[PDB]
RNA sequence: GGUAAAAAUGGCAA
RNA sequence: AAACUUGAGUGCAGAAGAGGAAAGUGGAAUUCCAUGUGUAGCGGUGAAAUGCGCAGAGAUAUGGAGGAACACCAGUGGCGAAGGCGACUUUCUGGUCUGUAACUGACGCUGAUGUGCGAAAGCGUGGGGAUCAAACAGGAUUAGAUACCCUGGUAGUCCACGCCGUAAACGAUGAGUGCUAAGUGUUAGGGGGCCCCUUAGUGCUGCAGCUAACGCAUUAAGCACUCCGCCUGGGGAGUA
């Protein structure tokens, strides 16, 4: 059955984004949401938009694609697994291609970007990379 | 071809009936295959039982 | 239905036993007892004339009613029982006026089951019926041979003999042996096998249990004296040093046919087994 | 069974008798069971023929 | 089971009216559907195919049983002594 | 369960005795918790193929309800020891 | 439908 | 700790099926046996011969006995976890699919060790024995022929109950879940106007992507997450 919604909320992407379809949609939960707001606000993606459903919620995802049809998303990668959780401390954060990418870390203080955990001090789970 | 038995509303086949069943049955009473006949999937089944206790009772020839 | 004993002896090692489940009462109806003392193999002179027969345990005769000749009352199976004198198991059978009597016991056979005899009875393991009555390909036993004689052929533990054909008067079976012959058709058989089919896997296991059964030592010819028998003496062991194997009253003995020619009963057989 | 028809030629007769032996499908029949063929080689020449058809 | 035999069963345990899902009713019927077969069963002992179907049925009943005593304990043990199963 | 039963009578029979053994066998199918629903005779028949050297049968066709195959059962063995009966089949539907 | 039947062997290197 | 219904089940309304077990009933053919007719061969092969026949074969006609398997239907058709399952009838019994949305409310997935099932050959006990047929025996072929071919023929092939536990037991592709162009055929449904839509199977063709290549491609060998089994040069050796 279904272990990791947020992996298959990231393959979602990544096969849409390889075949270049415009939107995609998947089911919602928070942390998929917010997920989808930092790729929003770090550009790599247009826009999401929430659906109320009477089950858990629909997350609907607009992909960027640059001048050329160059895609916005390169790649993305699930870190920390249910089979095998991944932490790491504010001076151990990662940089994803020496700062042109993202890592998605969840931390006490929310999920937030590597940049701004280095900034806050603080450590967490890394959710995924994202380039 | 056409399905006999779809077209004309028919959905259970009778071994006692071997008017209808001698049409589907060759001279030498060999059963006719459903591309010849037309006959669907689901009604060659149904035939092809009804065939076999129409012989047992001695209504249609084995050959 | 057969039982293996464990190797707690060198006695009992493979040695197995029937169950006896099918037996429903262990003691014999008082009636229907006869006194039945051994001959141990001698005849009327005092003199033996069968070998091998001896001692063995005491036994009383059960009359069995083999001619099922009581018809037109239904009668009930009170019992299965043992009965030493045989090596199927027999069924005291009582019938709707008090008569009680025995029979073999049928396989399949079971207390309460109805029995009937005669010529309108049905096709039902245990009833007996003139053998026109009975259908081809019916499986039968205690089968007459002379019409109110009783049965005399498949009445062995676990016998049967088929009715193939109607031919007149009589009417053709296939027995146990594989002879296909004619019997009148007026004589009466019983519907069914006969129970205890277990009774020849049955492992005797040790010397004494055969003396139980009246059973004595068999020499072989080869070691008695020349005097004694005809594979008698030679220096050491011997071959049979003839021709043909011989019987101790010097006849030949392997594949040897012994029926009498010109027999009545030669025109009734069909094949022989 | 074919019958000579009146007026009719046995060779002609015969030209009938060797159509209906086709449609029968006697002869197709007798090849096929002349030596043993294992289950599975069976059930690949059936649907093979199948296939061609 | 007959529908009669399963909708008598299913009176028996429900635990409001309308109710066909409750582990109790399901492990009832259930305790029926594996009675019934072990009986087939004991005639037709090499009927194999029929007793995979009866050991996906027990490992259900066990499946729904494990839930109810995680759930409630005390339905669990009214339910086993009902039914006499353990 | 409704139950169809065709059964072939010799055509050698005699009428009287044949209205006799019909008579038996539909009595039979409703012996036990069992109801003739109907019961019909097709009539003599030509038979597609001789069975037991006759080329002819008197066919009979009865429909019987019950809860048990106690009835059809009880026919069948009784057809088989018949020697007027010389087919028989039973078709729940 | 076919089908004619038989029909062996030959150092490692370069 | 408290909720929820999407997963997973249950109910309800439908659907198809060589799924399984046990009885019973058929028809075709083979073999044998019995008679009638009849006559000098038949049978077999590359060619022969062995064999069978003249003590009447083979052939033809009719009757009987017995065993085994079910033509046609029949189809990358159907069903099953796999092995497998094909005449028909009845009884008992398993699973699956569609629709609906009564109900339950994450009750799920995988699965070491366990525990069962498991083609064929084989083994044990009892039964059976038509056909075919290891071994074996003739004939032939050949340099030889412990083969291929021919005539025979035992175990075995069949039934019951035990045992064995293995196959290129294969899709040489573990199970679960989601996602990712199309076109076309077919099986069992559902819905709406022959056409369109849809569910679950089963085929063919073919993008993206993948691959050493061959190829795979919504029935992945693509893109992902969970769990299990397994691999680490060849031989020795699946041996000690
Ligand atoms: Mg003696
Ligand atoms: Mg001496
Ligand atoms: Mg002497
Ligand atoms: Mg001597
Ligand atoms: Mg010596
Ligand atoms: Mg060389
Ligand atoms: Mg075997
Ligand atoms: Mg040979
Ligand atoms: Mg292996
Ligand atoms: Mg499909």
């Amino acid at each position: 059955t279904m272990t990791d919604p947020i992996a298959d909320m990231l393959t979602r992407v990544r096969n849409a984004n390889m075949v270049r379809h415009e939107k995609l949609e998947l089911p919602a939960s928070n942390i998929k949401k917010e997920i989808a707001e930092i790729l929003k606000s770090e550009g790599f993606i247009k826009n999401v938009e929430y659906v109320e459903d009477d089950k858990q919620g629909v997350l609907r995802l607009f992909l960027k694609y640059g001048q050329n049809d160059e895609r916005v998303i390169t790649g993305l990668k699930r870190i920390s697994k249910p089979g095998l959780r991944v932490y790491a401390k504010a001076s151990e954060m990662p940089k994803v291609l020496n700062g042109l990418g993202i890592a998605l870390v969840s931390t006490s203080e929310g999920v937030i970007t590597d940049k701004e955990a280095r900034k806050r001090n603080v450590g967490g789970e890394i959710i995924a990379y994202v380039w | 071809k056409v399905c006999y038995f779809t077209a004309n509303g028919i959905t259970h086949i009778d071994y006692k009936d071997t008017e209808l069943l001698k049409r589907f049955i060759s001279e030498r009473g060999k059963i006719l295959p459903r591309r010849v006949t037309g006959t669907s999937a689901k009604y060659q089944r149904m035939l092809t039982t009804a065939i076999k206790r129409s012989r047992h009772m001695a209504l249609l020839p084995y050959v | 239905a057969i039982k293996k004993y464990k190797p707690i002896t060198n006695g009992r090692r493979n040695m197995t036993s029937l169950d006896f489940a099918e037996i429903t009462k262990t003691t014999p109806e008082k009636s229907l007892l006869k006194p039945l003392p051994k001959k141990a193999g001698r005849n009327n002179q005092g003199k033996l004339t069968v070998r091998h027969h001896g001692g063995g345990h005491k036994r009383q005769y059960r009359v069995i009613d083999f001619k099922r000749n009581k018809d037109g009352i239904n009668a009930k199976v009170d019992s299965i029982q043992y009965d030493p004198n045989r090596s199927a198991n027999i069924a005291l059978v009582v019938y709707a006026d008090g008569e009680k009597r025995y029979i073999i016991a049928p396989k399949g056979l079971e207390v309460g089951q109805i029995v009937e005899s005669g010529a309108e009875a049905d096709i039902k393991v245990g009833n007996a019926l003139p053998l026109q009555n009975i259908p081809v390909g019916t499986v039968v036993h205690n089968i007459e041979l002379k019409p109110g004689k009783g049965g005399q052929i498949a009445r062995s533990a676990g016998a049967s003999a088929q009715v193939l054909g109607k031919e007149g008067k009589y009417v053709l079976i296939r027995l146990r042996s594989g002879e296909v012959r004619m019997i009148l058709s007026t004589c009466r058989a019983t519907i069914g096998q006969v129970g205890n089919l277990q009774h020849e896997l049955v492992n005797v296991g040790k010397a004494g249990r055969s003396r139980w059964k009246g059973i004595r030592p068999t020499v072989r010819g080869s070691v008695m004296n020349p005097n004694d028998h005809p594979h008698g003496g030679g220096e050491g062991r011997a071959p049979i040093g003839r021709p043909s194997p011989m019987s101790p009253w010097g006849k030949p003995t392997l594949g040897k046919k012994t029926r009498r020619g010109k027999k009545s009963s030669d025109k009734l057989i069909v094949r022989g087994r | 069974k074919t019958v000579v028809r009146k007026n009719e030629s046995l060779e002609d007769a015969l030209r009938r008798f060797k159509r209906s032996v086709s449609k029968s499908g006697t002869i197709q029949e007798v090849r096929k069971r002349e030596f043993y063929e294992k289950p599975s080689v069976k059930r690949k020449k059936k649907s093979e023929a199948a296939r061609k058809r | 089971i007959s529908q009669e035999r399963k909708n008598e069963i299913i009176k028996e345990y429900r635990v409001h009216e309308t109710d066909t899902g409750s582990p109790e009713v399901q492990i009832a019927v259930l305790t029926a559907e594996i009675n019934a077969v072990n009986e087939h069963l004991r005639t037709h002992k090499k009927d194999h195919h029929s007793r995979r179907g009866l050991l996906k049925m027990v490992g259900r009943r066990r499946h729904l049983l494990n839930y109810l005593r995680s759930k409630d304990i005390q339905r669990y043990r009214e339910l086993i002594k009902s039914l006499g199963i353990r | 369960r409704t139950y169809e039963v065709m059964y072939i009578v010799r055509p050698n029979i005699e009428e009287d005795a044949k209205k006799a053994l019909v008579e038996r066998f539909n009595g039979i199918l409703a012996t036990e918790g069992a109801e003739v629903l109907e019961a019909k005779d097709w009539g003599k028949r030509r038979l597609a193929y001789e069975i037991n050297d006759f080329k002819d049968g008197f066919y009979n066709i009865v429909r019987v309800k019950s809860d048990n195959n106690k009835a059809t059962d009880e026919f069948q063995r009784l057809a088989k020891i018949s020697d007027d009966i010389i087919r028989y089949m039973v078709i729940r539907e």
